[PDB]
């Protein structure tokens, strides 16, 4: 069956440029057009080009002409995609396309029934940083809530769980958010009987891959 | 009466015994004599719909001609995956020939003689024929050399042409010459010479021809984006040895001085990528002697950029890279019908 | 060229969503689902075909520039974005997202002061919860010494919790530490549709 097998993401910094890759794999690999199309959140998705990997023949859309450039592998059925001059602008998870109607004979490429499974790529001119993780302490219906406050973090993502898990009965971890600053903060709460703040013990175990940070943060009442 | 059919279609051709060269040779081995007396019987009253980009035809006569290529154009080395397979690098004496596609019994070609026909839609002139007229299997790229010319009219042709993935075939009603050499005694090194003041006004017309298909928005050539170099430049066969041409000063904007005679840089190569499929293919040093083919261009093979937002202009590039796409150029006014 | 609409669409399971897209060109129409997360999905090509796996409760249908996607009797699954094409041209999309319903329940409000530790670091954070609450529908008003904060702030929403269909809804003020230093009175008051009236959560600097 038709497999677009894509690379992964990854992080750059304005001004570098990013190098994707797409195995194509289950169809004849010359029989149609294999395209490149980013997506933004919020925002218009973005046809980038196509390529028809007999010649290696490209159409690039016109927003991108001069920065792109479209290969390909006809020996392993590889596709491949540069991006240079990169800027926050290029922010957006990319994929690789195949339309439906594919073969020797005729194909329609703008019906796009397969895709990779994308390739997030963040363009910030920030650097990647652990997070420092602050208390939400409780004070005094007969239920309190206490909490981790996730603060000045990049890239996501971040993971949270309390007790080492052994806790999660009203637990709610918030979505982060994007500071001016460009680092990323997130709170997490929970609730627990007021007939417990002076007994059971309550850890917030935040992990943080990317930076290879682990805190095990106890919140107690102040 | 009819419907529309696909059958085993089979070749004539004027080739003679006493020529050796190789298409003429296949020819022998593969067609029957041209029919002496061809009688083409006009249909009155009847409109046929045609489909250039829907046409068996075209696929037989790929299949033909990668036959032909097979056993004239032996390459010396065959790299494929995988494996390298070796063999026998004889001199060839290649020069294509016409040759006739016709219907066994029971089928007969229809023909469309309207005179600005683009390939698809009704067609209200149609004739019948037993055989198609006859086709130089010319393999080229950006540059249609040798065919038919367009009767009347500049003539743009395009399954659809608001889908940028579809090729656009330029069929022109007046050739222009394009004189290649490669001197005697670097022997790699060739060029093009083509007038310049009959190819500008050839491209003015057919700008002004795309214009109208573009509700008058501003139209700009442009050089290939890229692609291997049988794609990005004027590549074609000549003498048995393979060439390539930047084609650059031919799509040259501001020329509609640049009258004179313009040359272009070509270059003979021996290690080539196939067009039959994937692999690539190494070929002997080129003989020795001058080497000189004069063809007449009579289509171009454009593709328009795609994701023009906004904008006042249209741009297109040379090329084009389906030989299916030479076939449909020459057969577009042919379909097969069965009888009964 | 494409324009989409409405931006936004909020619905119950059972509803049926009509999504619309109008051209001004022609050619073969599609649409396609994007869940959070995961790559789009074909959903209907030709302006009127499904495609694989399609279930017939996805239909399209059209009247010159005018495309309508349809779905009846929507469905957890279905929930996500969804964007109309015609060949390279995307629309802006439209998000079609879940809320199931529930009787009204108010918020449980709580507001925390900055911790001393990140005080040290010379910022501060109040925030402000309201927890397990419906609809989603709410609003945060941050006040310094009875001065309303405009633009000190940021909000994050959960999405609807699979148990009981509540939602909860973080704030967070940041502050110098120096302006937080400057004032005493920190409230946060939330109005809402199970509120018969305002609610002011607050606490005093260094208490
Ligand atoms: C690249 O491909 C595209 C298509 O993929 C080519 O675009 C079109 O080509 C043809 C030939 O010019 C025309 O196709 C049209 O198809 C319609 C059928 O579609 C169905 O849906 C209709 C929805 O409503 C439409 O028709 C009603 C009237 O019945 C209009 O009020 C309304 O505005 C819509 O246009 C159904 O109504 C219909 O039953 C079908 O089920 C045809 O309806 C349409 O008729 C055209 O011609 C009529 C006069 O004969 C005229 O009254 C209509 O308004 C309409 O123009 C037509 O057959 C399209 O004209 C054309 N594109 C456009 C302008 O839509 C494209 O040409 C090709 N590119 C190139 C360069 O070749
Ligand atoms: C587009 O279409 C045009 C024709 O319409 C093609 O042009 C032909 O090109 C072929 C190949 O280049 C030409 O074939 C050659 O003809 C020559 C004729 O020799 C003349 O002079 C000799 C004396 O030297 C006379 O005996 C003879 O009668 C002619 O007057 C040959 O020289 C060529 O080579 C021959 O000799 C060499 C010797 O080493 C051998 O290797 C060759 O095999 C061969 O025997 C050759 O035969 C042909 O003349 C052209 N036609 C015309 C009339 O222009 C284009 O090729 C075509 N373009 C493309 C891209 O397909
Ligand atoms: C090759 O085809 C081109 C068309 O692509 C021909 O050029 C066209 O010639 C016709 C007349 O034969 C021109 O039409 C005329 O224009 C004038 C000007 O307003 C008008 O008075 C006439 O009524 C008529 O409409 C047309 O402009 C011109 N097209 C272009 C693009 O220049 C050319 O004649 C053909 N050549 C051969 C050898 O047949
Ligand atoms: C070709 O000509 C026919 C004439 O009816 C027209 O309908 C069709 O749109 C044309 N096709 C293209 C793409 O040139
Ligand atoms: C082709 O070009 C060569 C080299 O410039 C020239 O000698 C010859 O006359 C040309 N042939 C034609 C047909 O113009
Ligand atoms: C170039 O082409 C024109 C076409 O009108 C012709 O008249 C002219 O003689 C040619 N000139 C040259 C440089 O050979
Ligand atoms: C073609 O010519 C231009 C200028 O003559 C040159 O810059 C270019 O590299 C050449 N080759 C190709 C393949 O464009
Ligand atoms: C769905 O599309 C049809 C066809 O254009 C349109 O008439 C109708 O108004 C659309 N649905 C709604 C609810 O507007």
């Amino acid at each position: 069956q038709v497999r677009l097998s894509q690379s992964g993401g990854q992080m750059k910094k304005p001004g570098e440029s990013m190098r994707l890759s797409c195995r194509a794999s289950g169809y004849e690999f010359l029989n149609c057009p294999i395209n490149w199309i980013r997506l933004a959140p919020g925002r218009r998705p973005e046809w980038m080009g196509w390529l028809k990997p007999r010649w290696g023949a490209v159409n690039y859309a016109r927003k991108f002409q001069g920065r792109v450039t479209m290969t390909r592998d006809v020996y392993s059925d590889t596709a491949f995609l540069e991006l240079r001059s990169l800027t926050s602008d290029d922010t957006a998870v990319y994929f690789c396309t195949r339309g439906k109607y594919c073969t020797a004979r005729d194909y329609y490429n703008w019906d796009f029934e397969h895709w990779g499974r994308g390739a997030p790529v963040t363009v910030s001119s920030a650097s990647t940083k652990g997070p420092s993780v602050f208390p939400l302490a409780p004070s005094s219906g007969g239920t309190a809530a206490l909490g981790c406050l996730v603060k000045d973090y990049f890239p996501e993502p971040v993971t949270v769980s309390w007790n080492s898990g052994a806790l999660t009965s009203g637990v709610h971890t918030f979505p982060a958010v994007l500071q001016s600053s460009g680092l990323y903060s997130l709170s997490s709460v929970v609730t627990v009987p007021s007939s417990s703040l002076g007994t059971q013990t309550y850890i917030c175990n935040v992990n943080h891959k990317p930076s290879n940070t682990k805190v095990d943060k106890r919140v107690e009442p102040k | 009466v009819w419907k529309d059919a696909d059958t085993t279609l089979f070749c004539a051709s004027d080739a003679k015994a006493h020529e050796t060269e190789c298409h003429n040779v296949w020819a022998t081995h593969a067609c029957v004599p041209t029919d002496p007396n061809p009688q083409e019987i006009h249909l009155e009253n009847v409109t046929e719909n045609f489909n250039m980009w829907k046409n068996n035809m075209v696929e037989q006569m790929q299949e033909d001609v990668i036959s032909l290529w097979d056993q004239c154009l032996q390459p010396c080395v065959k790299l494929t995956g995988g494996s390298v397979i070796k063999q026998a690098c004889p001199k060839i004496s290649f020069d294509p020939i016409p040759i006739h596609y016709c219907t066994p019994a029971g089928y007969v070609i229809l023909k469309c003689n309207d005179k600005n026909f683009n390939g698809t839609g009704p067609c209200k002139n149609v004739s019948s024929v037993q055989c198609t007229h006859g086709i130089k299997p010319v393999v080229s790229t950006q540059l249609l050399l040798n065919g038919s010319l367009a009767e009347e009219e500049i003539i743009i042709r395009s399954e659809n042409l608001t889908n940028n993935a579809k090729t656009i075939i330029v069929h022109l009603n007046k050739s222009v010459e394009i004189n290649c050499t490669r001197p005697s005694n670097d022997i790699r090194k060739a060029y093009c010479e083509i007038n310049g003041t009959k190819w500008n006004k050839v491209l003015k017309q057919v700008t002004e021809k795309l214009k109208e298909h573009f509700n008058n928005k501003t139209i700009i050539f442009q050089p290939p984006s890229g692609g291997d170099l049988e794609i990005t430049m004027h590549h074609f066969n000549c003498r048995g040895e393979f060439f390539y041409c930047n084609t650059t000063q031919l799509f040259n904007n501001t020329c509609i001085g640049c009258n004179g005679t313009i040359t272009l840089p070509c270059k003979i190569k021996q290690i080539i990528n196939m067009w039959q499929g994937t692999g690539q293919a190494m070929y002997a040093p080129p003989i020795d002697g001058k080497i000189n083919c004069v063809s007449n261009i009579t289509g171009i093979l454009l593709t328009r950029d795609g994701g023009a937002n906004n904008t006042s202009n249209e741009t297109f590039r040379p090329g084009g890279g389906n030989i299916k796409d030479n076939w449909r150029s020459e057969l577009y006014k042919y379909k097969v019908v069965q009888i009964e | 060229v494409l324009t989409q609409s409405p931006a936004t669409l909020s619905l119950s399971p059972g509803e049926t969503a009509i999504i619309s897209c109008r051209t001004s060109q022609y050619g073969s129409l599609a649409w396609y689902q994007q869940r959070p997360g995961q790559a789009p999905r074909l959903v209907i090509y030709s302006g009127s075909t499904r495609a694989a796996g399609i279930p017939d409760r996805f239909s399209g249908s059209r009247w010159g520039a005018d495309y309508n996607l349809s779905i009846s009797n929507l469905e957890s699954g279905d929930f996500g974005v969804y964007y109309c094409q015609q060949y390279e041209f995307f629309g802006q999309g439209t998000k079609v997202q879940v809320d199931i319903k529930r009787t009204v329940a108010a918020p449980s409000v709580f507001i925390f002061p900055p911790s001393d530790e990140q005080l040290k670091s010379g910022t501060a954070s109040v925030v402000c919860l309201l927890n397990n609450f419906y609809p989603r529908e709410a609003k945060v008003q941050w006040k310094v010494d009875n001065a309303l904060q405009s633009g000190n702030s940021q909000e994050s929403v959960t999405e609807q919790d699979s148990k009981d269909s509540t939602y909860s809804l973080s704030s967070t003020l940041t502050l110098s530490k120096a302006d937080y230093e400057k004032h005493k009175v920190y409230a946060c008051e939330v109005t809402h549709q199970g509120l018969s009236s305002p609610v002011t959560k607050s606490f005093n600097r260094g208490e």
